[PDB]
Order: structure tokens, then C-alpha cells, then sequence
């Protein structure tokens, strides 16, 4: 049916319009060379979300903590030596330096033996370094916005069953499409759960993705890329660029035995091979 | 390089597994060998007959010595006028590999100029002297005044009847100075990203280059033919014709040792090399999204079902399996910057303990 | 306009360091504080 | 660089007066609690504006519960406007421009280079229409 | 850690994410394909229309 019904039954000559290329279409007609990288991809709602502030391992990396304990032991030993030169701050000098990491501890009366004020000044200068380093660490965290992908790719564990996970979702394709045949040649259960999750129109599926009437949608990659490039608000930054997908191209379908193959192929290679494409 | 050394060795990889898949699908036998030179093949003037000829893989194919070229076939308009092609297996473009990976003490005391520390030291010395003179003319006293003058600066009290305004202005001064230092250190380490790239083919600085923009391509490759047909590349051709290299590893070792500065190459191969060598970042503008297929002869019974097997590999996840073999297969720190901070801290601690030895030995 | 695109370039458009003027003005406020402290000290 | 003048008058011109208003209100509350129920008469201004910064200035332990509530509220307020001050320093850093040295063909430099301490220089190509 | 994260977050709000929200590039095809609210106009009977 359609353009395939026109070309195979020879009422037309060639399919200049946009058409996917797969096995049985290459059986029934002879395509031209491909010229544009048009795979498949998935468009979802993909809202704002957060920036995921999980943790931080930049200053210490579980090894500067040894330097902190060594400096605590050195400060405690020198405090023991000062108080031996001059009866409750044996292990409490550790707490004295250790509460003044964040400079809001209970003020212990500092000795006038000139040593403790020097080491507190050195530790306070080090505090001036590391609170600035923490502000630098969060400043190196807010460089560019991000949003985690709920689906890694076509081999997702969420694609097994959405009842396995606590939020269930839904995925759709186009009716009577070549993507349906690509799924049915690859996954029967994907088609089975897609059958109850059908839709009609491309802009209709776009509104269903915007208004929350549909969670996921599977279509050709570059068409969704152009729709994201003209998106109202540009809130659709898709998962990658079609890396875990079919990754095919578009061409011109000619009749089996047409002499127009080589000339149109050379013309396509001329149109690509000069920057005019 | 070598006068005569042609041996049987082991070959594996991506296209080898592609040939294994072709032998698994179809019904034939084969024999694997290599090409003599390291060139693709260019329509180049030979000295006799005033006629341009070929060499390399195309030269061995047109001579009949080759039966099927399995290679990264740069599918172009030139080679299609002479032989027939197949449908492409790889979608892969072109990009520019450069060296913008410039690592870094973060300018605490020693790389930076010493105005701030000497200024704060002389300022707090003047403050302590005038506070002790106001303590003399009040409306270990010197040691207490100096230690309080440090402690206002320390951020972690003598008689101040006419001196509390001085102390509060000095405290606000100390905090606004350390806040400005925090603000502009974070500001310098956030905006430390200048322009170091080329931004694709539309770079007029490389349309008329200099002795620093050292860019080239593979010697006698299809990229040079694609640039030679186009008229806006000729000056770049006049830059590239004197520094063309044989293999891509020559370009890797050249730009790694900064013999080059930019290199036009296929995208995913440079992505794999960036996964291997972490000091390789390509440019952003992707240009000439091309296709790699199989070099084939003319009208032959191994044209239809071979391309059907290629499309059968496209429809299933075998291309994803080949990506799993090689494409998906990838690879305030305070250890270099704040290490000298810890060294100066330890040196100041040792010098302070020595001054405490001198102070105990005096009194 | 095509020739202006061909024969011109437009990538060039229109550096962190301690300002000297900011703590200079803070030093002017500081000198005013010294003046007020001297006025309150002499009387 | 951009070479700014200062960071007090172009930033805090209408805020500084209300900060003094809240300072006098909190000091009046402190004096009223000190007279209602040892040096919280005149030294409380120095104490309160030292609680703005907290640069290791030991003052006293306030026995008044109202004084401790005002210390807590003033400390939280000091933390949040210190955060806003750092945010405003970042916001002033965000823009990037360059101040032009000569802003006119009738410049005072163009009269004589003895007007300024470095003797500058400028020339032309000969036989030009310029 | 909480109040320093709060300070750096309030420093991060005023950092200009979304620098420009419109179609100021003349060769952007939203000029070629307008919408219900992309309203661009010109002077009636001027040289710009010609
Ligand atoms: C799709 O095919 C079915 C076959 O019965 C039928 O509903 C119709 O021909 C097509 N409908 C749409 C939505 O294209
Ligand atoms: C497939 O290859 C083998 C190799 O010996 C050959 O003998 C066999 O006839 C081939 N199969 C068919 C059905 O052609
Ligand atoms: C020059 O001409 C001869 C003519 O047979 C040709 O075979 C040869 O390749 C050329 N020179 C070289 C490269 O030896
Ligand atoms: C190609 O495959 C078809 C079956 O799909 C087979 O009938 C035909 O003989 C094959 N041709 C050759 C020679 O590869
Ligand atoms: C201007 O032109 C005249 C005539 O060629 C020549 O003599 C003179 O040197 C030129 N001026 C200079 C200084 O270049």
C-alpha cells in the first residue's frame, strides 16, 4: 500500500519522498544510496528535574583525613608539652582543634605560652583555604544543567515490564508504521504492550507528550530532532543522538531494473560532495 | 621503511568480525591478506601517457589481485564512477582533533605577587602599635595587644574605650578582604575556560593560517581529494600538502608531541582514541557526516545478498554488539594545588616551634 | 553580504586579578575612621 | 580587568540605612532588657556589629533570654546577608567589559603627552589620505 | 555544610542560566516557519517590504 503500492505495481516511477529502508522494502524495490543519517529515537516528557547533589569526594578522597588526624595528634602532643611546662585537656586538645574545624565550638581558655595561638592561627588560615575550597566545589558543580535519563536505551530493564518498577509508564509508536515491523521483528512483547498504547497523529502524540497523556514515544530520530529544534520552550533534549537504536538512513526507492540508479546515485554523491547538502 | 619483509601474522578487530559475520550468514570461503602500501588510492598523474591512475587498495582491486575490499571505505563521488559500491554499515562523520588539554598551585602565595600578605602584615603591625599606644594613653601588655590584633584577624580584649571603633572597622576590613579573596578565587576557577578550539571548517584563521596552526591529513587519502575538488580549501591545501603523514598513528604521535596542532579525522575513531588517551578532545562542529561501506567490484552475484546481509545486520542488535566490542568499550583536588599549602604550613609550624624554643631559652 | 561573510571574520568579540582601587577606597574609609578616632581621642 | 571603584556605595546605598535601623532597634531592645530585669548600655553596638562578622571577638555571655534570642536571630540574619553579599559579588563578576582608555578624538592625551607620566606614541603611514 | 551549600546555591541562582530565550538569529527557520505567537511586523508600504 501507499508509495510501495505505487512503485511495485509500477503506477509510479520512484519514491522521492521520505521513506524508511528495511529488509522487505529492499526485497520489493531497489533503493538508491542513503544520504541522510535518520535512525530512530525516543521522545519523552523530560521535564526540568534537579541537578542531583549526591556527595563530594574532591578535597579529601579518603586520604587527607589521615592528614587531619596526624595534625590533631601533633596539636594534642604540643598542647600536652605546653601544659607540662605550665589538668583536663589531654584528649580535649583534640576536641579543641576538632571543634574549631568549623570555628563555632565552646571557647576553651587558650594558654599564653605563645605556641597554641600560633597553631590556632595556622589552622584558621587553613580554614580560610578550605571553606573557600568548598564554595569552589559547589561552584564547580553548577557549571551546566543536567537531567538523568530514566531509560538508558532500547535494552532498558524498564522495557521488560513497568509493573516491576513502582512508577508504571507507557510507550507509543505510529500506527501501521515501519517502526512497528522493526519491533515485531525484534520484540513481540514490546508490540504487545504497545498495542494497548496506540495513538494516531504525530502532532497528536506531541501534544500527548506535552500534556502528560503519553509518557514515551518511539519514532525516527532526525524528525524528532527537528521537532526538538523547533520546540515551544525547547524542553525536549533527547537521550543521546541515537546510539542504542536502529541507526538507518533515507534514500530514493527505484523500480527493480530501472536505469536511473547510477546517475541519481552519482548526483547524490555530487550533492553531498560539495557542501551543498 | 622495509625492503622486503612480508609475513603471515594475526589480524582481528571490527571489520574482521564483520567478515566473520558475512561468512556466518552467506555460503562461501575466503582468504585474508593485507595491502602493500599504507595509502587508500588517489587519481594521481603518473609520469607516462599523461593519464591519471590509481594505487593502493583501488590499485590492487582494479588489477584483479583483490576480490573484496573490507575497509573504512570513504564513500565518495570519485570512486563510484569507476567501481560499484555497497550499502554502508557505518555512519561516521569528520571532526578536528586538537590539544586543548592544559592542566594546572591555584595561585595562593608563591605563583601570585606578594602585595596582599605584606600589606596585611604591615597594616596589622601599625594597628597593634597604635592600639598599644592608645593603651599607654588610655582615656605582657604588649604581647596581649599583639595577640588581640592577630585574633581580630584570626576569625576563629584589652582596654578599648576609644578603640572599639578601630577594632570593629579592622574586623570588617579583615572579613571583607577574605570574602573578596574567596569570591575572586572561585571566580577565576569557574571562568578558566578560554577559546582554544578551531570551530570546524568555517575558521577564517585557518583559511589564512600561520606557523602555529599546524594542520594536515593522511597522505594520499580521500579527505585530500574531497578538499581538492572544493575551491575554498586550496590555501589549506597549500598548508597541508607539505606535512601529509602516512598513518593516523603518525598524526597521534605528532600532535601528542605537538608536532601538529589539528587533524581532520573520522569521528568515532577519535572518540575511541580519546577513550584510550585521555589527553585528546575533538572540536564541537561535526561536518561531513559520511558512510563506511564495503569496496566492491562491478555487476557481480555477490552484490545483492551481501548488501541484504548488511541490512540484516542493521535491523538486529548485531551493530549494537559490534558497538559493545569496540565503540562502547571505553576507559580543589588538594594533592597538586594545595600540596605546597601543606608544605608551607609544615614549614611555618617547624619555624614556630623553633621560635618557641628560643623564647623558652630566653626566659 | 555573501562577500562580507566570505572575506571577513567575526569570531573575535568584546582575566581575573586583585583590584587595587577597591581596598584603596576601603583605605579611604579607614583613614576617615582614623580621623574620627583621633577626634574622639583628643576630646 | 574591569577595575571597579569599591563594593559598598554602588551596592549598598539603600540597604545600609535599614541595616543601621535594625541595628539601633536591636540595641534599644538590648538596653531595655538590660534595664528591665554588665556593659550592655553603650558597648552593645560594638557587640552587635561584631556579631555581624564574628572574627573571634570574645565579648560576654548574655544572661538575658531576650538577648540570646536576638543573638540567634541576628546571627541567622548575618549569615543570610553574608550569603547575599557573596552572591552579589558573583553577580558583579558575571558581566565582563573593558574600560576604554581614550574615549575621543579631542582627548586630553592628544593635546600633549606631558599631561600624563608615560609618554605614549601614535603614528600614520605616509602619503595617506588620513 | 548546610549553610555553605545555601550560600553557594544563592550564588548559583543569579548566575544567568537561560541567557536568551528568543529567535534573534535571522537564519533560524522559526523566522521561516512562524507560529501563533511569533509576531513579527513591518511598516505598511515601506522599503523593507520591497
Ligand atoms: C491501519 O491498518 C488497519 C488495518 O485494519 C486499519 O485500521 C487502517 O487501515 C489503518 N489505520 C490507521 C490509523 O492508519
Ligand atoms: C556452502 O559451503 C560449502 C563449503 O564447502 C559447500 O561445500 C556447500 O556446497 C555450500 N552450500 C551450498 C548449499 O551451496
Ligand atoms: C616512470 O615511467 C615508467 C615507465 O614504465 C613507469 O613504469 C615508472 O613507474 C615511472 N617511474 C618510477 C616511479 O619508477
Ligand atoms: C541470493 O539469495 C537468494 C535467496 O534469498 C537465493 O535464491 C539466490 O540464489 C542468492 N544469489 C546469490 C548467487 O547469492
Ligand atoms: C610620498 O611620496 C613621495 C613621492 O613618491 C616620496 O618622495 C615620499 O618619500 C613619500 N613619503 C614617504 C615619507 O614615504
Amino acid at each position: 500500500n501507499g508509495m510501495i503500492g505505487e512503485v511495485v505495481y509500477q503506477r509510479a516511477v520512484m519514491a522521492v519522498g521520505s521513506l524508511t529502508i528495511n529488509e522487505e522494502r529492499s526485497e520489493v524495490v531497489d533503493f538508491s544510496v542513503p544520504f541522510v543519517e535518520t535512525g530512530i529515537s525516543v521522545m519523552v516528557s523530560r521535564s526540568n528535574g534537579t541537578v542531583s547533589p549526591s556527595a563530594f569526594l574532591e578535597p579529601f578522597s579518603a586520604s587527607v583525613w589521615v592528614m587531619m588526624f596526624v595534625m590533631l595528634l601533633i596539636v594534642s602532643a604540643i598542647a600536652v608539652f605546653v601544659f607540662e611546662y605550665f589538668s583536663f585537656t589531654i584528649g580535649k586538645a583534640i576536641w579543641l582543634l576538632w571543634g574549631l574545624v568549623f570555628n563555632n565550638s565552646v571557647p576553651v581558655q587558650n594558654p599564653k605560652g605563645t605556641t597554641s595561638k600560633i597553631m590556632v592561627s595556622v589552622w584558621a588560615f587553613f580554614a580560610v583555604i578550605f571553606l573557600a575550597s568548598y564554595t569552589a566545589n559547589l561552584a564547580a558543580f553548577m557549571i551546566q544543567e543536567e537531567f538523568v535519563d530514566q531509560v538508558t536505551g532500547l535494552s532498558d530493564k524498564k522495557f521488560q515490564r513497568p509493573h516491576d518498577y513502582s512508577p508504571p509508564f507507557r510507550f507509543g509508536t505510529v500506527p501501521n508504521g515501519s517502526t512497528e515491523r522493526n519491533i515485531r521483528n525484534n520484540y513481540p512483547y514490546m508490540h504487545q504492550y504497545m498495542t494497548r498504547f496506540n495513538q494516531r497523529g504525530v502532532e497528536d502524540a506531541l501534544v500527548s507528550l506535552k500534556t502528560g497523556k503519553l509518557d514515551a514515544f518511539i519514532y525516527d530520530a532526525a524528525v524528532l530532532n527537528y521537532k526538538a529544534g523547533r520546540d515551544e520552550g525547547c524542553k525536549l533534549v533527547t537521550i543521546g543522538s541515537g546510539y542504542i537504536f536502529a541507526t538507518t538512513g533515507y534514500g530514493i526507492a527505484l523500480q527493480k531494473g530501472s536505469p536511473w540508479k547510477r546517475q541519481i546515485d552519482l548526483a547524490l554523491l555530487q550533492f553531498v560532495g560539495d557542501g551543498e547538502m | 621503511g622495509s625492503p622486503r619483509h612480508t609475513v603471515p601474522q594475526c589480524c582481528y578487530g571490527f571489520c574482521i568480525d564483520l567478515l566473520i559475520k558475512l561468512a556466518r550468514t552467506m555460503n562461501f570461503t575466503y582468504e585474508v591478506h593485507l595491502v602493500a602500501d599504507g595509502k587508500f588510492g588517489t587519481q594521481e598523474r603518473v609520469n607516462n601517457s599523461n593519464k591519471k591512475e590509481w594505487n593502493g587498495m583501488m590499485g590492487e582491486l582494479l588489477s584483479g589481485q583483490a576480490d573484496m575490499i573490507v575497509a573504512p571505505l570513504t564513500i565518495n563521488n570519485e570512486r563510484a564512477q569507476y567501481i560499484e559500491f555497497s550499502k554502508p554499515f557505518k555512519y561516521q562523520g569528520l571532526t578536528i582533533l586538537v590539544k586543548k588539554e592544559i592542566p594546572r598551585l591555584d595561585s595562593f602565595m608563591q605563583p601570585f605577587q606578594s602585595t596582599l600578605w605584606l600589606l596585611v602584615g604591615l597594616s596589622v603591625h601599625v594597628v597593634a602599635v597604635m592600639l598599644y599606644l592608645l593603651d599607654r594613653f588610655s582615656p605582657l601588655t604588649l604581647s596581649s595587644a599583639m595577640w588581640f590584633s592577630w585574633g581580630v584577624l584570626l576569625n576563629s580584649a584589652p582596654r578599648s574605650f576609644s578603640a572599639r571603633i578601630l577594632g570593629m572597622v579592622w574586623a570588617g576590613f579583615a572579613m571583607i578582604i577574605v570574602a573578596s579573596y574567596t569570591a575572586n578565587l572561585a571566580a577565576f576557577l569557574v571562568l578558566d575556560r578560554p577559546e582554544e578550539r578551531i570551530t570546524g571548517i568555517n575558521d577564517p584563521r585557518l583559511r589564512n593560517p600561520s606557523d602555529k596552526f599546524i594542520y594536515a591529513t593522511v597522505k594520499q587519502s580521500s579527505v585530500d581529494i574531497y578538499f581538492r575538488r572544493q575551491v575554498e580549501l586550496s590555501t589549506m591545501y597549500r598548508h597541508m600538502e607539505k606535512h601529509n603523514y602516512e598513518s593516523a598513528a603518525e598524526a597521534i604521535q605528532a600532535v601528542r608531541d605537538n608536532k601538529l596542532h589539528a587533524f581532520i579525522w573520522d569521528s568515532a575513531v577519535l572518540e575511541f582514541e580519546a577513550s584510550q588517551k585521555c589527553d585528546l578532545v575533538t572540536t564541537g562542529e561535526l561536518f561531513f557526516r559520511s558512510g563506511f561501506g564495503i569496496g566492491m567490484r562491478k555487476d557481480s552475484p555477490w552484490k545483492q545478498n551481501v548488501s541484504l546481509s548488511i541490512l540484516k545486520s542493521h535491523e538486529n542488535g548485531f551493530m549494537e554488539d559490534l558497538d559493545k566490542t569496540w565503540v562502547r568499550y571505553q576507559e580543589t583536588l588538594t594533592f597538586e594545588n594545595m600540596a605546597g599549602v601543606f608544605m608551607l604550613v609544615a614549614g611555618g609550624i617547624v619555624a614556630g616551634i623553633f621560635l618557641i624554643f628560643i623564647e623558652i631559652a630566653y626566659k | 553580504e555573501e562577500l562580507e561573510t566570505l572575506w571577513l571574520t567575526g569570531i573575535c568579540h568584546n582575566s581575573s586579578q586583585l583590584d587595587i582601587d577597591n581596598m584603596a577606597g576601603v583605605f579611604y574609609m579607614l583613614a576617615a575612621a582614623m580621623a574620627l578616632s583621633l577626634i574622639t581621642f583628643i576630646w
